[PDB]
RNA sequence: UUAACCAUUGUAGGCCUAAAAGCAGCCACCAAUAAAGAAAGCGUUCAAGCUCAACAUAAAAUCAAAAUUCCAUAAUUUA
């Protein structure tokens, strides 16, 4: 990891990184999801698989530093949103550029939510038993998690 | 808008490529054509001197980048900055 | 800026065609063509030379000129003032290996376009290209009953294309 | 209509115990 | 300019044009013909595959 | 216009639906399989051909970086270096590197990395080149063999001398 | 240093004479409720319209696949062909003549020294505005088409079938089908198609 | 803003977008081109 | 396939075109260049002119089941 230093004269330093966890129970995988057999495992609830890819600010690194394949790192991606918007990774906020504050508005608890709540519009007219408005629960992209339950999750509520 | 651009490096010693791109992106005849005022140069040396640019301005300011470890991106991106004023 | 022009030397003021264009970045037209007229005396009147004229800055006339064009040659050598009008199979001019060999060293003398390729194989390529080009077909050797029957087709043929040109003369006369 | 869980497995329930008739009858 | 089957057959037109100066091969080769690893094979190929390009390209 | 099945038609298909087969383990994940043999493309043999040939033909080799500079700029360099009959060759360095990883020059690799121009010629006109040099300033030199003895430019300007 | 290949061919192409296509004369209920039986073989082209679906093509249609093929076509290059008859079945309020289209027929054909990505855009907009649902398809994409349905009716696990139940009279289930259902195997619904069904 | 069922990119600038739960095309270089869904 | 960069020259090439030079018109459709279409879309008093393909270096990898007043409450995992 290389730091920028300004002083006009700037320079990088290289540091050395901390290392990951030898021997892999499952080598020979291509991404690092499959290397520990986390290929369905996870969801946005666990913040120490989904921590290690992020920028300290809460951006996602690029896949081609992460190594991930494009059908895991859109899970990751996916599950950083909704573990942002649960309030998981309250180190990881947004930094402020100059002036300006937290919007101090009071913060409403949710979890598992698809969409920015910001851009997601009332459902005025919920209809009736068989034409029923879904209300989203969950991503589409973790359709083929492992399931502990009878029958499959509930994404439309 | 730039006085002179100055870069030098090792070639034959395998360490750092992007002061030898940067090199090249400012040995850019659209770019020293509009950026007239400035004469590129290159040299070259056998030392075990990490690479270094070196870049004057009318007004005195002198920017030192050392490609060492700096992406070829951030070296142009640090100049950009620095040239707005 | 430079400015490209294949005008002959014989008339120096082409007028509407580029005194406007030279006129819109602003000199003096009658200027261009006497110092364009100085050339026209050091060569043959009345042939096309490449011209490369500069528009510098300080809006002066910076002339620099080259030597008979290939494709203007080729249709006089072959004595055609107006070439054929399809080119795919009409032909108009047929030429021996010598002449397109000699013709061919003279060719490779300009610089400004880098005409130096030491091989004259390339240049006479090129030059049998602009052939190809025009409505010539490079021959490698005729004889003089040859050029005799075909000059007889091509008049027998350019009847043609005259009632043809008639035809549509017709034509246009009844739109 | 989109079709019930518990309606499609009731269906192929008796599937199976027709299917099994099936060759009971073949001998 | 010469008009004449002597003169054209016997003089070149060319080599002096100036006042001073008076009057003194198959087709190209197809993909078959061209040598399979030679230059001028590769060269013709490339300009077919510009050809094949452009021709794609009209549409979008 | 679709007409409503009957529900006991609707529970039909319902049932008989497509089912694909799922296997355990994505191919992705799984080791990648063995690149078959290659095909060398008429390129790099013949282009192998001619990087064999300059080295062979030419005694003197020096490197040079790519300046990008306009090709009626690349044109005068080529004929100013050609009136002192020395010439210019560029080659893809992917190709370059197997043969220079087992031949007489294997210190240049560093060199031959990115953008880069070649000084072939058969006389050691060493100072010459230098002149050429000085023609463009900007252009640098970084390096190479001379007289099949390779050096460094600082080295070159001593054996310039 | 960029690999490339030789450029196809199409030298074997002839082209004919009558390149564009011809005019069509306006005067010369299962007709679309089934699979096909005719025009389903390119032939002579390489490219040509798939009907994805029955429905009635009256002369509005005929015009607008000629004029909108007609003007692109380059007539050196390229040439088509129609592969259905002119209207010839009656509708009264014998106010016009409609030609009767099933699904999988080839509506219209395209040949020559073209590539499928150059006639992909001309025949795709085409087809959007044919009545019933359509789709460009080269000779390739049809042959693809067809192994990918005999390959699903292969590898499906699912041990229930539409045609063996239906056959087999199990569940009582023919009292709730129509004695056509039984030839169609349920790929077909009056006059829709459905491909994802085996 | 032409609001239309589908939405094409008209030129080389043209870039895609998703802003408050819809697609957008923005060009910088002709503000016609700019489009919702 | 789509991610960096570049674009020279035979020739303003045959043609009614004032003029049309890759890109009004129509014509065939080869040369040099390590690398570039007798041009693919732009622009056009006409051209100069904007890029795509040329060369070099550059990383990835088929479709998806309107008008009285919203209207059960709710819910993603325990075999
Ligand atoms: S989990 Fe194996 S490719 Fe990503
Ligand atoms: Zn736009």
């Amino acid at each position: 990891l290389r730091e920028v230093v300004k002083i006009t004269v700037i320079e990088g330093r290289i540091t050395e990184t901390p290392k990951a966890t030898p021997d892999p129970p499952n080598p020979s995988g291509q991404c690092p999801i499959c290397r520990w057999n986390l290929k369905h495992k996870y969801t946005y609830e666990d913040v120490l698989l989904l921590s290690q890819f992020i920028r300290p600010y809460g951006g996602m690194l690029p896949r081609r530093v992460t190594g991930l394949c494009r059908e895991e790192h859109r899970k990751i991606e996916e599950c950083v949103k909704m573990a942002h918007r649960a309030g998981l990774l309250p180190n990881h906020r947004p930094q402020l550029p100059e002036g300006c504050l937290p919007k101090d508005k009071p913060k409403l608890n949710r979890y598992l939510t698809r969409w920015a709540p910001k851009s997601v519009k009332p459902i005025y007219k919920k209809g009736h038993r068989w034409n029923k408005v879904g209300m989203a629960v969950g991503s589409p992209l973790l359709k083929d998690n492992v399931c502990y339950s009878r029958r499959p999750l509930k994404m439309m509520h | 808008p730039v006085k002179l651009v100055r870069v030098q490096f090792c070639p034959f010693e395998k360490n750092v490529e992007s002061t030898r791109t940067f090199l090249q992106t400012v040995s850019s005849e659209k770019v020293r054509a509009t950026n007239l005022n400035c004469s590129v140069i290159a040299d070259v040396r056998h030392d075990g001197s990490e690479p270094c640019v070196d870049v004057l301005f009318g007004d005195g300011y002198r920017l030192i980048m050392r490609g060492a470890h700096l992406t070829t991106q951030e070296m142009l991106s640090a100049l950009a900055s620095h040239i707005r004023d | 800026g430079v400015i490209r022009s294949i005008v002959r030397a014989g008339q120096a003021i082409p007028g509407p065609p580029l005194g406007p264009i030279l006129g819109q970045r602003g000199v003096s037209i009658n200027q261009f063509c006497k110092e364009f007229n100085e050339k026209t005396k050091d060569i043959k009147e009345g042939i096309p030379l490449p011209t490369k004229i500069f528009i510098k800055p300080d809006r002066t006339f910076e002339l620099k000129i080259g030597q008979p064009t290939v494709s203007y040659f080729l249709k006089a050598a072959a004595g055609i003032e107006k070439g054929a009008r399809h080119t795919g199979k009409e032909v108009a001019g047929l030429v021996s290996l010598k002449h397109v060999y000699e013709i061919a060293c003279v060719k490779a003398k300009d610089d400004a376009f880098a005409m130096q390729d030491v091989p004259l194989s390339s240049v006479v390529r090129s030059i049998i290209g602009s052939a190809r080009s025009l409505g010539i077909r490079v021959v490698k050797d005729l004889s003089a009953e040859e050029l005799e029957a075909f000059q007889k087709e091509r008049a027998v043929f350019l009847a043609a294309q005259k009632e043809a040109d008639l035809a549509a003369q017709a034509e246009a006369a009844k739109k | 209509r989109t079709v019930s869980f518990q309606a499609k497995e009731s269906m192929i329930r008796r599937l199976e115990v027709e299917a099994e008739n099936h060759y009971w009858l073949s001998m | 300019v010469c008009t004449d089957p002597t003169q054209l057959t016997t003089h070149a037109m060319g080599v002096n044009i100036y006042k001073e100066g008076q009057d003194v091969l198959g087709p190209p080769k197809k993909l078959e013909e061209l040598e399979p690893e030679s230059r001028e094979y590769w060269r013709l190929l490339r300009k077919q595959n510009i050809w094949r390009h452009n021709r794609l390209s009209k549409n979008k | 216009h679709w007409r409503v099945m009957h529900f006991q038609r609707q529970k039909l298909m319902a049932i008989t639906e497509y089912i694909p087969p799922k296997p355990a383990i994505n191919p992705r994940c799984l080791p990648p399989p063995p690149k078959p043999p290659k095909e060398e493309s008429g390129l790099v043999r013949l282009l192998r051909q001619d990087i064999v040939a300059v080295f062979r033909d030419n005694r003197m080799i020096a490197v040079c970086q790519n300046v990008a500079l306009s090709a009626e700029d690349k044109l005068l360099l080529r004929h100013q270096l050609r009136k002192h009959k020395i010439f210019i060759k560029v080659f893809p360095s992917q190709v370059l590197k197997p043969f220079l990883e087992n031949s007489k020059y294997r210190n240049l690799l560093p060199l031959f990395v990115g953008h880069n121009l070649l000084l072939v010629s058969e006389e050691p006109k060493v100072k010459e080149m230098v002149r050429v040099l000085k023609s463009v300033p900007f252009l640098p030199l970084l390096g190479g063999c001379v007289d099949d003895t390779i050096l460094s430019r600082q080295g070159l300007v001593d054996y310039a001398k | 240093l960029k690999t490339l290949l030789p450029v196809p061919t199409f030298e074997n192409v002839s082209i004919p004479e009558r390149s564009k296509l011809k005019f069509v004369e306006r005067v010369p209920l299962k007709d679309i409720r089934g699979p096909s039986t005719e025009a389903t073989d390119f032939t002579e082209g390489n490219f040509a319209i798939l009907a994805l679906g029955g429905g009635y093509l009256h002369w509005g249609h005929f015009e607008m696949m000629r004029l909108t093929i007609n003007r692109f076509m380059d007539p050196k290059n390229m040439f088509a062909i129609w592969r259905v008859p002119a209207p010839f079945k009656p509708i009264t309020r014998i106010d016009h003549y409609v030609t009767p289209v099933k699904t999988g027929c080839l509506v219209v054909e395209m040949g020559g020294r073209c590539e499928f990505e150059e006639v992909k855009g001309i025949l795709n907009q085409v087809a959007h505005k044919l009545p019933f649902p359509a789709k460009a398809v080269s000779r390739k994409t049809l042959e693809r088409m067809h192994q990918n349905q005999r390959e699903r009716e292969l590898n499906n696990q699912n041990p229930w079938t539409f045609e063996h139940i239906a056959t087999a009279n199990m569940f009582g289930i023919r009292k709730f089908l129509s004695p056509y259902d039984l030839t169609q195997k349920g790929r077909y619904w009056g006059k829709f198609y459905m491909p994802k069904r085996v | 803003f032409k609001t239309k069922g589908v939405i094409k990119k008209r030129c080389k600038d043209c870039y895609k977008v998703k802003r408050r739960g819809r697609w957008f095309i923005l060009c910088k270089t002709n503000p016609k081109h700019k489009q919702r869904q």
